């Protein structure tokens, strides 16, 4: 029932939401074979779709 | 070296050899002295000299 | 015409034919392509000569035909020339790990390191030395690397060339180690470098005035890692007015054919391409 | 008033008005001005600050 | 080639799995934090002598000469770091969030 | 020796410092990390090479 | 050597009725397995936002390519061709074939098209076939994409925009295409970018290495070709440590080895008699 317990992560366009969303990672030229376990928590196109 | 056609052609005894690990593991970790694996079905048994 | 018989002056013992019957469907080259041959031209040991050049053997084994050994029963070895297209099964003794997509090219057997140099058939003056079957990236890396040994080392002392090629002879491809022993500077190397010089001068002259300044524009615009590599590689010696579409089309056609006649010195046409590898990395079922 | 272009934003003046005068607040006004460069970050963490 | 094909004949969910027994782990519950320099090989600082300074004081060696592994890494996706010499714990795993 | 002590400073080239000063830049829980480059020179407790 | 393929999703009768029109055409597949699921089949698994078209060409060159033969209940009779024997194909390419040419296979350039493959889709999957175009149009349109990508770095000027608009058009026999840009919104796709970077930097490496190597070579037996080589280099110029040169030459060779999807266009077919409506043609599979 609070707004956001980490305001550099939740809202759309933070450092971590631009750092871990596979859309923004594909824009930022990332290695597709490395696994980063935070990537399942920060998508939307798997979540809100 | 030890000819394996003398294994393959000569009549053998049926037996329930139940050893605890996998067969390819006991091969690839060299628990046995001298292995001879073929992943096909080679006709090298038939060249009876 | 399809099956090639051979013979020895020796006879063949059960130990020797037991060494040999393990080599069913192994590749063996032939210098001649005739119906009946002798074993003194079979294999490669007629042509091996150290302190002559590994590159001469690379240009010579490239020229022989290829066969597959099967059905040995006593003084008959029966090399069989593969037809153009059917699926065959081969067997490699050159220790390289394979892959279902990677094609194949033949190389002369370089020394591997352990001072084994296995010959598997020892007669009175003739051993049987066998051609290596290696994947395509190692073949391209071998050809480009010994061309680097040829082209880099002109007009130098033995010392800096020793320090360079002691670390440049090593190719670590798929958890192995390799060495290129005899890159000796032959007339064949001189005509190869002469064609390389001509093709490099042609692509340096008849390329555009806008392709020379493309990486300069990416330097002024963007920032990556390989851009920093290009700046460290080129920056030491440092609006388009002219536009021409069809002249650029003909210019890129000429650039393409001269790049191809540079690339021909290292890229051989493939000799085998697999459909399956045996999982213990011994045999493979390949089409040619 | 070009507050987003200055080098001292609002919390510096928000902190100056409510501090005591026991010579530690001048040290805090000093060391609030550590930069946030990546070189500043590796130099700060490399001494366990 | 056989080809079986199944028809589900249940109204709701007629089969339940339960996570029963834990044999072992495969990770190490480790703290080896994620090497972002091997995840993003495209980005550097735009000024030199501060890129080499960060790569000096950040424990990662600089790729000296241009290898085909470097261009297959910058273009495609492949195994950047190599498996180390000694792993008596096991597979390594961590990540990072600000 | 005392009169040409400026005649080293007329030429103004930076000298890289000794590795003995690279050692004592570190804190006690960082000397055993992989980033410490001075481990191949600290061999013996009595004879620093 | 016959291949099978099964679809996991429900397959209707209209989808089969529009799929069986494609009764004999090329469908490349990533690995020569005897039974392959349909997600790997085709080229839908490769397209994305950042990567473009030259990546598709490079992965399609090393990929095996097969022929579609028949349809069944839910198994698809793919059939790999053999070198030398002759088969029949269809024409998914947009150019009318004629006798005795040499067909190439290149990735289709209508990504997000107006035809959209007849809505032959499933859930987040769609079938797509590569074009089968004869060789002069193939390496022609390769050059067109290439020098369309070269002009892309300074496009703010207007005469170069009309030059690009000229390049976007094409000519053949009764054939007009409109091949779109690699650039969308002031940035480039990464594989197209690294392709044009590789060729521009191998051109620069030639331009600053030939002036060393004519002297490092010509102290052997000189030829008239060598003095004319230095004549070419000197007209080019008057028109205006081992450790560095070893990296220059290594980068030279490995960066010219990244154009191998451009410098060599390898023929895959030989055309035989064609059909009326020019959609079908018996042909000989080469390579």
């Amino acid at each position: 029932f609070a707004a956001t317990h980490n305001p550099w992560a939740s809202q759309a366009g933070c450092l971590s939401d631009v750092l871990y969303n596979t859309r923004h990672r594909e824009r930022l030229g990332y290695n597709s074979k490395f696994y980063s376990p935070c990537a399942q928590y920060f998508n939307t196109e798997e979540i809100i779709a | 070296m030890e000819n394996w056609s003398a294994l393959e052609l000569l009549p053998k005894v049926g037996i329930p050899t139940d050893f605890l690990t996998h067969v390819k593991t006991s091969a690839g970790e060299e628990m046995f002295e001298a292995l001879r694996i073929y992943y096909g079905d080679d006709p090298e048994r038939y060249n009876i000299h | 015409e399809a099956n090639i018989f051979c013979t020895f002056d020796h006879k063949l013992s059960i130990a020797d034919v037991g060494k040999l019957t393990k080599l069913v469907a192994a590749v063996v080259p032939i210098p001649q392509r005739l119906h009946l041959i002798k074993h003194y031209q079979l294999g490669l040991h007629q042509f091996v000569d150290h302190t002559r050049g590994y590159v001469r053997l690379r240009g010579l084994l490239r020229n022989m035909t290829l066969t597959l050994m099967r059905r040995v029963e006593g003084n008959q070895i029966l090399l069989h020339v593969p037809t153009h297209g059917l699926l065959y099964t081969v067997l490699n003794t050159g220790p390289v790990t394979w892959e279902k997509g990677d094609a194949l090219c033949v190389l002369p057997p370089l020394f591997h390191g352990p001072l084994a140099r296995e010959n598997l058939l020892t007669l009175g003056q003739w051993e049987l030395v066998l051609p290596w079957i290696v994947p395509m990236p190692l073949a391209l890396e071998i050809n480009q690397r010994l061309l680097i040994m040829g082209l880099f080392s002109l007009d130098r002392s033995y010392e800096e060339v020793k320090a360079a090629v002691q670390q440049l002879q090593t190719i670590t491809f798929r958890d192995a180690t390799f060495t290129i022993p005899d890159p000796v500077i032959d007339q064949h190397l001189l005509i190869d470098m002469k064609t390389a010089c001509l093709s490099m001068s042609m692509v340096a002259n008849l390329a555009s005035e806008l392709t020379m300044t493309y990486v300069r524009k990416l330097a002024l615009e963007d920032s990556s890692m390989l851009l920093v590599k290009c700046q460290e590689l080129l920056m030491r010696l440092d609006r388009p007015q002219h536009v021409s579409p069809d002249d650029e089309i003909a210019r890129l056609s000429a650039l393409f054919v001269m790049l191809r006649q540079l690339d021909d010195l290292i890229r051989e046409q493939v000799v085998f391409t697999v459909c399956d590898v045996s999982p213990d990395n011994k045999s493979a079922t390949c089409i040619f | 008033a070009h507050e987003y272009h200055n080098w001292l934003r609002s919390p510096f003046s928000r902190y100056s008005a409510t501090c005591p005068n026991v010579l530690h607040s001048v040290m805090t006004l000093a060391a609030m001005l550590y930069k946030i460069s990546p070189v500043s970050l590796v130099l700060q963490t490399k001494a366990h600050i | 080639t056989q080809n079986i094909n199944t028809v589900d004949m249940g109204l709701g969910y007629t089969s339940n799995t339960c996570v029963a027994y834990v044999n072992r782990v495969r990770t190490d519950m480790g703290v080896r934090v994620q090497d972002l320099f091997r995840v993003f090989p495209m980005n550097v600082y735009r000024h030199d002598e501060v890129d080499r300074w960060i790569r000096h004081a950040a424990g990662v060696e600089r790729p000296q000469l241009l290898d085909t592994e470097t261009i297959s890494m910058l273009t495609f996706g492949s195994m950047s770091e190599r498996n180390a010499a000694a792993t008596v714990h096991g597979q390594k795993a961590a990540c990072e969030l600000i | 020796a005392a009169r040409r002590i400026p005649h080293f400073y007329r030429v103004r080239r930076e000298v890289p410092r000794t590795v003995n000063e690279m050692k004592q830049d570190f804190v006690v829980t960082d000397f055993y990390k992989v980033g410490n480059i001075t481990l191949y020179t600290e061999l013996h407790p009595f004879f620093d090479f």
